[PDB]
């Protein structure tokens, strides 16, 4: 039984140092090639790490490995961040079972502008479309520096995390992202409730916004 | 495809006559990759015979599959099985690491190290005890001087090809007296009669009309023969059915020439056939 | 240097089966002290791992798609291809095939990887999406699109005005969605004639909706 | 291939004419073009070259011992024994029998070689150990067990306290044992210490006050 944990992304200054966890809060895992690699928008994800303790030939030696705290959560070491280290990575990992077991998605960028807080807009639910007995909503996303955000929703009295689908975010004119996001709801549900709020997740900071019938 | 793999160290002995031995089976198994032959060419098996096989299985890691030949050096090519210079068989290896290996470390396999003097070829040693390698030598209970002898393999999985299990078959042939009786199949073909075949019913080479006979045998003779010392009858050995072997076509060609100097037309003459068996008038 | 080729459709029906294949180039896929393996990117997910294929077929799966994927090497053709049966919007992912490195340490370091296959399930044809406007509370003014399939679709204001767009998302119905804002000084401004405009290339048809 | 097997007496009394055998199995001692050799090589020390005997009734020997030494052969079942008469107390070596190669033009390595067999030479047959201590003048102390028969003798310290230095054959034909033990400093002589030994093939146990 393996399992691991990463963050959604990780910001400095430029020429700092980062650390980045695959969090192993299941099994062992000093006891296997713990792994990680870059990818790029679009492109096949690449090496960056070979050896828990040696780095690849193909790539510019400035990673360091933490394989282990003494007990568990082994980690990754970044010194020298510039421009060109900005990427997504992933975890690698295997159980003693033969079992290979992926961390996830983890964007590393660097903080090279002022981050900038996202605007988020909400509408009402489309009166036509609840005439069209549907009641979905959506919240708009827009301004925002880091390339990736997640979005939760919170209803009147319970938070909302069904149904919920996310953009992929767009680069815009001026060097910042903007994504959209959707959730479907009943008629029923939508006059029952009080109201709706969506909420955009930022690297030190949250923007939401409120909706009511 | 046994469940249960002998250890390198007590390696299988089955012997194995009396039988046909249709080795495609082996090529239907696996994909063979470590299949490579020394006395045989690895397809003249079903073409030839032998007195005796006789396979040895057990389990090595991938990169010891290289010290299972004639004339070797290491861990198990010295002092768990060592095949002789005069090895006249195959080889037949692949991966096993879906069954061999389990997550806490299998320790049902073992190899052998560090004997004082190298196994002779075709040798199992069954004793387990310490191994003695100092004047001061221990009391019975291992320990300093008394290592064991026997090494558990790491066999786990997420391995490489390096430390994985494979599951290893020699086929040694021996020929010796009381002449060969295991041989491999010969793929017999389908009968065909009344054709000017070339038969060879369990090594009966010949050749004649093969037609239904109704000379009927007795059930413990195979095959007959006229006072002239020649074979005129055989069985199918697939059946009871008798067919007489008739000398198919022989006769001097005598050419009726009238003479070159009346014309130039002549004829031929078949003596002691019909015209139906012969390539206007 | 060695690559990998890859081939097979992006576009099934729900519910059904699909294989893809892929062929190592410039090289040989019987070569040893390497597995072959094929790799998922969930849409809006991490990475995600289907299994590797030794030579020998130990099948090596994972084991939350357990009878619902499955690879077999074919060394032949130097050629491996992966299968899987129920495909639905369930993950409507992109697959790549990659080689990895066992040569005497475990398995690690992928070093050759594919181009990808974009697996686009749908059960509709190519239609065009339905439009609703959004009442206002500085205000706004905007529409809602739904349930559009084809990829060239895009939503505009007046036919030029083109106000603000966002990229889309695959819902749950399997079909993408699409929404637009333009800016009003003042709400007493919705009696205006701001009209959004949709379009769908594959039936050339373009619908015009009013938000007042 | 071709391998050897050194089988024989372990101990004799001196003087007396030595006979050891050499098994060769996968080849044929009837063969030519390879001599058949015994090397013997006391412990510790260098390789001293005895002779080697071709089939053809070739015997040589070295000039240092050749008035001993007289190979043998047997064809008839693939062995050759070296004959070693006068023994002594010296000649305890391990003995290896191996096949030098003669065909390259010149006579050649040994290409083989057996597995040897020690030797050893004493002329008693039953006697017990004496123990004498090492006392000290950071400080060092330990026993010394002399004048015993057999070979394996086992030393402890305080019974389970904690080196022993292995056994060497002297003139006497007796072996010899040492053991020795380290302190960091002059104040653990207030602890005990007695250094007790272990002689199983004649079940014999002695004690000694160290200090
Ligand atoms: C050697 O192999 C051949 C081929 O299988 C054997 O011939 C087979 O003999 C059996 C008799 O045990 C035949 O079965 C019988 O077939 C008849 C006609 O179809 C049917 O009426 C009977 O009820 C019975 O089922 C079988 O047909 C026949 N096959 C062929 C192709 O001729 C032969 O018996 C074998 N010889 C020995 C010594 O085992
Ligand atoms: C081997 O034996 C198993 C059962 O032990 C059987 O299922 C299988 O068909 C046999 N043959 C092969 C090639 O695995
Ligand atoms: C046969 O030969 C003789 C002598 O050469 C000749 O005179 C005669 O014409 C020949 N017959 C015919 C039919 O030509
Ligand atoms: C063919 O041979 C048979 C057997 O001798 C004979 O009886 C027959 O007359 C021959 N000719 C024909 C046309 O069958």
């Amino acid at each position: 039984e393996f399992m691991l944990t990463q963050p959604h992304s990780v910001s400095e200054s430029p020429e700092m140092t980062v650390t980045i966890s695959c969090t192993g809060s299941s099994g062992s895992i000093a006891d296997n090639y713990v792994q990680w690699y870059q990818q790029r928008p679009g492109s096949a994800p690449t090496t960056v790490i070979y050896e828990n303790y040696q780095r690849p030939s193909g790539v510019p030696n400035r990673f360091s490995g933490s394989i282990d705290s003494s007990s568990n959560s082994a980690s990754l070491t970044i010194s020298g961040l510039k421009t060109e280290d900005e990427a997504d990575y992933y975890c690698q990992s295997y159980d003693n079972s033969n079992v290979a077991v992926f961390g996830g998605g983890t964007q590393l960028t660097v903080l090279g502008q002022p981050k900038a807080a996202p605007s988020v807009t909400l509408f009402p639910p489309s009166s036509e479309e609840l005439q069209a007995n549907k009641a979905t909503l959506v919240c708009l996303i827009s301004d925002f520096y880091p390339g990736a955000v997640t979005v939760a929703w919170k209803a009147d009295s319970s938070p909302v995390k069904a149904g919920v689908e996310t953009t992929t975010p767009s680069k815009q004119s001026n060097n910042k992202y903007a994504a959209s996001s959707y959730l479907s709801l009943t008629p029923e549900q939508w006059k029952s409730h009080r109201s709706y709020s969506c909420q955009v997740t930022h690297e030190g900071s949250t923007v939401e916004k409120t909706v009511a019938p | 495809n046994a469940t249960t793999f002998a250890s390198v160290y007590a390696w299988n002995r089955k012997r194995i006559s009396n039988c046909v031995a249709d080795y495609s089976v082996i090529y239907n198994f696996a994909p063979f990759f470590a299949f490579k032959c020394y006395g045989v060419s690895p397809t003249k098996l079903n073409d030839l015979c032998f007195t005796n096989v006789y396979a040895d299985s057990f389990v090595i890691r991938g990169n010891e599959v290289s010290q299972i030949a004639p004339g070797q050096t290491g861990n198990i090519a010295d002092y768990n099985y060592k095949l002789p210079d005069d090895f006249t068989g195959c080889v037949i290896a692949w991966n096993s690491n879906k069954l061999d290996s389990k997550p806490s470390g299998n320790y049902n396999y073992l190899y052998r190290l560090l004997r004082k003097s190298k196994l002779k070829p075709f040798e199992r040693d069954i004793s387990t005890e310490i191994y003695q390698a100092g004047n001061k030598p221990c009391n019975g209970v291992a320990g300093p001087n008394c290592y064991s002898p026997l090494q558990s393999y790491g066999f786990r999985p997420t391995y490489g090809v390096g430390h994985q299990p494979y599951r290893v078959v020699v086929l040694s042939f021996e020929l010796l007296h009381a002449p060969a009786t295991v041989c491999g199949p010969k793929k017999s073909t389908n009968l065909v009669k009344n054709k000017c075949v070339n038969f060879n019913f369990n090594g009966l080479t010949g050749t004649g009309v093969l037609t239904e006979s109704n000379k009927k045998f007795l059930p413990f003779q195979q095959f007959g023969r006229d006072i002239a010392d020649t074979t005129d009858a055989v069985r199918d050995p697939q059946t009871l059915e008798i067919l007489d072997i008739t000398p198919c076509s022989f006769g001097g060609v005598s050419v009726i020439t009238p003479g070159t100097n009346t014309s130039n037309q002549v004829a031929v003459l078949y003596q002691g056939v019909n015209c139906t068996e012969v390539p206007s008038n | 240097q060695v690559q990998l080729q890859e081939s097979g459709p992006g576009l099934v029906r729900p519910s059904q089966t699909l294989s893809l294949t892929c062929t190592v180039s410039g090289g040989s896929v019987r070569n040893e002290y390497y597995y072959w393996s094929w790799i998922r990117q969930p849409p809006g997910q991490g990475l995600e791992w289907i299994g590797y294929m030794h030579n020998s077929g130990n099948t090596y799966y994972n084991p939350s798609l357990k009878s619902r994927v499955a690879i077999s090497v074919d060394m032949s053709k130097n050629q491996f291809s992966l299968k899987l049966s129920s495909v639905t919007v369930a993950d409507t992912a992109v697959y790549y095939c990659a080689r990895v490195d066992v040569g005497g340490t475990l398995v690690s370091t992928f070093d050759h990887w594919g181009q990808g296959i974009l697996v686009t399930v749908s059960s509709a044809s190519t239609k065009g999406p339905s439009v609703f406007p959004l009442a206002p509370s500085t205000a706004a003014l905007g529409c809602l699109v739904k349930d559009y399939f084809p990829e060239p679709v895009t939503v505009s204001w007046n036919s030029g005005a083109l106000v603000h767009t966002f990229p889309a998302v695959l819902q749950s119905s399997g079909l993408y969605s699409l929404s637009s804002v333009v800016t009003v000084p003042s709400s007493s401004l919705g009696t205006q004639t701001y009209i959004c405009n949709v379009n769908h290339k594959p039936s050339n048809t373009k619908v015009d909706k009013r938000v007042e």
